[PDB]
């Protein structure tokens, strides 16, 4: 279940809001701006999801 | 064959059978089930029996 | 003392332990 | 059928 | 000779079905199998003094069938039981001092 | 299949004649460094000298830590090894030099063998002082034992008809369960009945386990494996790591020397590796001069 | 005739072994006897509505 | 409780006895009082200590049970096949040429709770036939392990349905004779043969070499209803 | 066409080109099919094709044989200790044969 | 084991030596009678269960968990009494690292008064 | 009867024989014995296990081990006769170390 919540500085964002082809939409899930930075963030998310790369 | 020798002819004789140790009882019960008229002798307990 | 002692379920005499160790024949301590 | 406050016999043993 | 085979009488008999079971090795099994082989496969018959080989495949057979649960099993691990103690020869001095 | 900046180094790839090839063992180039590293490999494999010092120096992205991992892997697991970083020396519980000595004493190994004596069987009776009765598959023996493990058995909620396992050397007590001979006494009993063990109650075995000197020192100074109330009650009183007196090291050295002289053990020298030693303090650096010039 | 009698005795010995092993499996080793000649408590939870 | 049972694994590498008791200053030669030492644990033994399980799990390392199953791929395959036959409903025979593996099979089947049966020269003569007949009747027993020396010779087994070959060393006709023990006149069902030979080992070459004398007896054996 | 050639082998250390085992088995055919090498070369080929090679040499450094040989060493040591005890005891017997007779 | 408990009987002796317990457990499709020993008896007594309150019990754990009263409010549970499942557990590497460090090291998961874990544990 | 047998077993019956007569018959049967009695293979095992102390690679022959067996077997029997005569000289029909030491100190051990 969900935990106790109060509005914080980062409570508006829920997920990277990216695309399956690693494409950044201008607005997706409380998110906007920094397209290529979000592409890199999704790349790192794929890295951690892989599990075969460390350090 | 033993029954044929016993019935067709008058000779029975003391015969010898040499079988592996785990087939002695199998042969015994086969003799009991078929042609039980023959008088069968076993061989266990070499020192005394 | 060394751990784990083997008892043969006989004798079981914790305080008494000897055979005679006399070299005295008679009973010096008692009758 | 769940009537009454869950009757529970308090028995003693043995005679 | 008095030769008679199964095909001589074909009234009714069970049908034999031949099958082969292929079981892979184990990692510990692979390790110990290679450990034994690499010494016994080309050092026994070429070097050293283990000339005889009539049973040199017997340990390989034992290795294959056993799967090192008979050669060496994992024990109940326990620490060392050293017993000399540091204070073995130090009670006399302190007792005399006191 | 995790891969991280290494694990492609399978060794120095040095020839038996001490001439390194170009590409081998996941390594390319650095022929002189690899040759010297193999020379040092044979040096440590000699196991005759002690307190030798080698420093390898070069710019970044030159596989220095890769070379250290390569020599460590080439040596194998028989020799003790302990990688270290310079910053790990600074601690707050003990002085830095003492931690350096602690890591010194963890870098040499000792191969030892001893006989393990055990007694296992079914619980038959519990006569207070303490005498116990054990039943095996075929054998049966009665044992008199220290009241400490008797109280431990009481704490171990051992019932009647149970099967237990005892290590005679350390007094370790463990209950396997209860015999399947008396198993279906209850429809839904929580206790897991186990079959009776096979063999004599008395059993002797041999082990070949290995330990380092630092392990011996900490075991002697700090007992941290007790079972009865007094043991862990005492050992929980001083959780903080403390200093180790040098006389303890001398006593440990004497006892291991006696062990190897008798002929049931042998000494295995090892390798200590400190990475990025540039940041080490001056006090530790001048302490290394005394520490190295030892036996 | 004697061999047939011996066969019958062998068969009845085999069925004796069978009955003995079944009886051993069904006999159990219960030695609880949780009654005694002493006060004992009982609690019953059920439903009664007529 | 469950996590501390499933996770506390490590044990000390070395420990010195006579210091665990000496830490609290009570030994056979100590400076503490006469009754004070006994009163210490008389007040402390009654403590409901909740760390004894942690101490035990930090002292003795039992080397699990399923690792024995894991180490033997033959054991895993045999367990799978036995479970499949049990689901179908059948009886199985296992033949071994070494006496050092029968105990392993016995303990493994005890762990799985299967009804096993053994036959070896260590047993007597009278018991062998009666136990074999008892196996022939009934259906509760579904597993029978037999040695090669005492299993090659002809025995009446019709209630069996499957024969499993753990290994085969040199069987110009030994294998065929052994697999014929289940295949009898009175077997109403068919005959199932399974060979437990692993790959990439001595067994493959041994089986390849053993497949040389079959054609020899094929050429030799040609008589009958000519 | 006739030849004997005793059949042929392959040897480890693949510094050579691809093994070319096809011509090897074509020529020799292994009437040398004896297990002592049929179980060697096949296993070598399997480990080479699997690549599970470095772990073998990282495990065999201290394996079953090394530990067994070490146990043999300690057995020799304790046998020498028993020899030492025997010579001490017999020397004591000789000394007592003249110190008390 | 989960189902609609029907009857509970507890036979405990006063100044005796033994106790006993008999239960009637029934689902929509079957019923079976079982007799308890010691552990489940005290577990049932300590967690009050009546004829209307429904339960789950594990053999190895021995723990008795309330599953909500059917009456006295839900229909009779269906399916076979026995249920074999798997339960997963996630434990971060640091907690295995600390749990094996010291006999009292488990408390460091909460109080945190640990540190300088010996390198011979990592 | 342990198991399937020739009808009813237990034909052995309680037939214990008291000593004395059994002792007399066994000594009478043993006296006429003239060949070797103890197992020869353990004898050669022990004699080789007690020969390497002087030196190894000594090697042996069947005639040798046979002659040592004959020497040891034909010497202790006269010792047995002497011990028995010393025993029944006193009121001790059983054997105790007293009369065997007596025999040692009258047969000239040194
Ligand atoms: N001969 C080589 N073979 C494979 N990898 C190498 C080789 N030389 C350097 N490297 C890589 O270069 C990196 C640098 O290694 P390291 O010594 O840890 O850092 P630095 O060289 O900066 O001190 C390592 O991750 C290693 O994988
Ligand atoms: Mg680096």
């Amino acid at each position: 279940l969900k935990s106790l919540s109060l509005i914080a500085a980062h409570s508006h964002i829920t997920g990277l809001g990216l695309d399956e082809n690693l494409q950044p939409r201008p607005t997706s899930e409380g998110m906007v701006g920094q397209l290529q930075a979000r592409r890199a963030a999704g790349v790192i998310l794929k890295m951690v999801q892989n599990g075969t790369i460390a350090g | 064959l033993l029954a044929y020798l016993a019935c067709e002819k008058e000779n029975w004789g003391p015969h010898l059978i040499v079988v592996p140790t785990s087939v002695l009882l199998n042969w015994e019960m086969e003799f009991k089930r078929f042609a039980p008229g023959f008088k069968v002798l076993t061989y266990y307990g070499s020192p005394q029996q | 003392k060394a751990l784990v002692e083997e008892i043969d379920k006989k004798t079981y005499n914790p305080d008494i332990y000897f055979t005679s160790l006399d070299p005295q024949a008679r009973r010096y301590t008692s009758k | 059928e769940g009537p009454e406050q869950l009757t529970s016999r308090n028995f003693v043993t043995l005679y | 000779l008095l030769r008679r085979l199964k095909a001589d009488v074909e009234k009714q008999m069970p049908a034999k079905y031949e099958h082969i079971v292929y079981c892979k090795l184990s990692k510990r099994q692979r390790f110990l199998y290679d450990d034994f082989m690499s010494r016994a496969q080309t050092k026994a018959t070429l070097a050293s003094g283990n000339f005889m080989s009539i049973v040199n495949c017997l340990m390989q057979l034992r290795k294959v069938c056993n799967h090192p649960n008979l050669f060496e099993v994992r024990p109940i691990l326990t620490s060392f039981v050293l017993e000399h103690c540091v204070a073995s020869d130090y009670k006399d001095v302190e007792r005399t001092l006191l | 299949t995790r891969t991280a900046a290494h694990t492609h180094i399978k060794g120095l790839g040095l020839d038996e004649s001490g001439v390194a090839k170009r590409v081998e063992g996941g390594f390319v180039g650095q022929i002189e460094a690899r040759e010297a590293c193999g020379v040092i490999v044979d040096l440590i494999k000699a196991k005759k000298m002690s307190g030798r010092a080698i420093l390898l120096a070069g710019g970044p992205s030159t596989g220095k830590t890769a070379l250290a991992l390569a020599i460590s892997q080439e040596l194998g697991p028989k020799v003790p090894f302990c990688p270290l970083v310079g910053s790990e020396l600074y601690s707050v519980e003990v002085k830095k030099t003492e931690t350096l000595m602690e890591n010194f004493r963890r870098a040499i190994g000792l191969r030892i063998k001893e006989t393990k004596e055990v007694y296992e069987g079914e619980v038959t009776e519990l006569t207070p002082e303490v005498i116990v009765g054990l039943k095996s598959a075929k054998g049966t023996k009665t044992l008199r034992l220290d009241p400490t493990i008797y109280e431990s058995i009481q704490r171990e909620k051992v019932s009647i008809g149970d099967v237990i396992y005892i290590e005679a050397n350390t007094g370790a007590v463990k209950r396997v369960g209860r015999s399947d001979a008396y198993a279906t006494e209850f429809d839904l009993e929580t206790e897991e009945y186990v079959p009776l063990p096979k063999g004599e109650v008395h059993k002797k075995k041999e082990i070949v386990q290995d330990v380092t000197l630092h392990d011996l020192d900490v075991a002697n100074a700090r007992p941290q494996g007790g079972q009865d109330v007094i043991s862990m009650m005492g050992q929980l009183l001083k959780p903080k790591k403390t200093e180790i007196t040098e006389k303890l090291r001398q006593e440990v050295n004497k006892v291991v020397a006696k062990y190897i002289d008798q002929g049931v053990a042998e000494l295995i020298p090892g390798v200590l590796f400190i990475d990025e030693v540039n940041m080490l303090d001056i006090e530790i650096f001048t302490y290394l001069n005394k520490a190295l010039e030892s036996n | 005739k004697l061999n047939i009698l011996s066969l019958d005795k062998f068969k009845e010995q085999e069925v004796w072994k069978k009955e003995n092993r079944l009886a051993l499996q069904k006999r159990q080793k219960q030695k609880f006897q949780p009654n005694e000649t002493i006060l004992q408590f009982l609690s019953t939870a059920w439903l009664m509505t007529p | 409780r469950k996590i501390i049972d499933t996770f506390a694994v490590l044990t000390p590498s070395a420990v010195s006895l006579d210091m665990r008791k000496l830490a609290l200053g009570l030994n056979d030669d100590s400076s503490v009082g006469e009754n004070t030492r006994l009163k210490v644990m008389q007040n402390c033994f009654e403590v409901s200590n909740p760390l004894h399980q942690l101490q035990t799990k930090l002292t003795i390392a039992f080397p699990d049970k399923s690792l024995l199953q894991y180490d033997c791929g033959k054991l895993q395959k045999l367990a799978i096949l036995l479970q499949q036959l049990k689901d179908n409903g059948h009886r199985a025979l296992i033949f071994t040429q070494m006496t050092k593996v029968l105990d392993v099979l016995e303990q493994f089947l005890n762990y799985h709770g299967y009804l096993y049966m053994r036959l070896d020269g260590a047993t007597k003569i009278e018991d062998r036939q009666i136990l074999t007949e008892r196996f022939n009747t009934d259906s509760r027993i579904t597993v029978f392990i037999l040695s090669s020396r005492s299993g090659g010779l002809g025995i009446n087994l019709t209630g069996a349905d499957t024969v499993i070959f753990y290994d085969s060393d040199w069987n110009p006709a030994m294998d065929k004779q052994c697999q014929d023990r289940c295949h009898r006149i009175g077997q109403t069902r068919d005959v199932h043969i399974y060979r437990f030979v692993s790959e990439h080992t001595i067994e493959s070459n041994i089986l390849k070499k053993a497949n040389q004398k079959r054609q020899l007896d094929n050429v030799v054996i040609q008589e009958g209803d000519f | 066409r006739t030849k004997s050639n005793e059949s042929r082998q392959h040897l480890r250390r693949p510094l050579k080109r691809p093994p070319l085992l096809e011509q090897i088995i074509s020529g020799g055919l292994r009437p040398k099919l004896t297990t002592l090498e049929k179980s060697q070369l096949d296993w070598a080929s399997y480990v080479d094709r699997a690549g599970l090679n470095d772990e073998l040499v990282l495990h065999n450094k201290d394996g079953f044989l090394a530990r067994q040989e070490f146990l043999q060493r300690v057995g020799s040591a304790e046998d020498e200790r028993y020899k030492e005890l025997r010579r001490q005891q017999l020397a004591q017997q000789l000394q007592q044969d003249s110190e008390a007779s | 084991i989960e189902g609609e408990v029907v009857e509970i009987q507890i036979d405990r002796s006063i100044t005796g030596g033994h106790k006993q317990g008999k239960l009637t457990i029934k689902t929509t499709d079957m019923e079976t009678i079982y007799e308890l020993g010691n552990k489940m008896i005290d577990g049932l007594t300590k967690e009050k269960v009546l004829a209307g309150d429904v339960i789950s019990i594990d053999k190895a754990s021995g723990k008795i968990t309330k599953l909500g009263r059917s009456f006295a409010f839900v229909q009779c549970p269906e399916g076979e009494l026995q249920k074999r499942k798997t339960v997963v557990h996630t434990v971060s590497l640091h907690e295995i690292d600390v749990i094996n460090s010291r006999t009292q090291g488990f408390l460091a998961l909460f109080t945190g008064d640990t540190g300088e874990i010996r390198s011979e544990v990592r | 009867a342990r198991k399937s047998a020739p009808s009813t077993g237990g034909v052995k019956k309680p037939h214990r024989y008291k000593p004395g007569t059994v002792a007399l018959r066994e000594i009478r049967r043993f006296q006429k014995s003239t060949e070797l009695l103890i197992r020869k293979l353990p004898f050669q095992r022990l004699v080789r296990e007690i020969a390497q102390d002087f030196k190894t690679d000594l090697r042996f022959q069947s005639s040798a081990i046979g002659a040592l067996q004959e020497s040891v077997e034909a010497y202790l029997v006269s010792l047995f006769e002497d011990t028995n005569l010393a025993a029944i000289h006193a009121k001790r029909v059983t054997i105790m170390p007293k009369e065997i030491q007596l025999a040692r100190r009258l047969r000239g051990e040194r």
